[PDB]
């Protein structure tokens, strides 16, 4: 995931 | 040793700030969106995916206002692939002294955790503003929680939170204040 967890 | 080097003279007297980027001050996603106020290309194995970002309502007025008041930083647990672009289109008035990304938290229990200490500044003069309480389990005295926000385009909290921010910008000790 390139967004926050 | 520390994620940041040593303070800029102008900001050595500042409290340093680290300020969480997801549903904190905009909110992403994948699936197009009309109103995106940013659309980011992002590429993954190969294949470049498009990221639509919304800003949070006043963010643009917070972060020139924090800008001025203290020495932020952005903490981020997104990849930089996603946030260095996100962050150079948002930051209009340089209020970012530095960026850190998911390789600088710390993974801790199937969380990545932004491990204040690490940060090489007195933590008395710290503060963390995110939206995932997990993000600061290490530091829960020095964070100034903030609603998750998605789309709610009647939000207010940045703006409302200014007032106290320009309060703990003149203590000396935020733990004072914070409970600690
Ligand atoms: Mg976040």
């Amino acid at each position: 995931s390139p967004t926050s967890p | 040793q520390y994620l940041l080097p040593e303070a800029k003279a102008q900001d050595s007297d500042k409290i340093c700030v680290v300020i969480n980027l997801d549903e904190t001050l905009v909110h992403s996603s994948f699936k197009p969106v009309n109103n995106a106020d940013f659309i980011i290309p992002v590429e993954i194995d190969g294949v470049v995916h498009q990221v639509y970002v919304l800003k949070r309502p006043h963010v643009d007025e917070f972060l020139q206002r924090m800008g001025e008041l203290f020495e932020c930083v952005l903490f981020t647990a997104s990849l930089a692939k996603y946030a260095d672009p996100v962050a150079d289109l948002l930051d209009k008035w340089g209020a970012f002294r530095a960026r850190l990304f998911r390789e600088s938290c710390v993974f801790h229990r199937g969380n990545y955790v932004k491990d204040l200490s690490r940060l090489g500044r007195d933590l008395r003069r710290v503060l963390i503003l995110d939206n995932s309480p997990a993000s600061y389990v290490f530091h829960p005295d020095n964070a100034v929680p903030v609603a998750s926000w998605f789309d709610n385009m009647s939000d207010t909290e940045l703006h409302d939170l200014l007032p106290f921010f320009e309060q703990l910008s003149r203590v000396d000790d935020v733990y004072s204040v914070l409970r600690q």
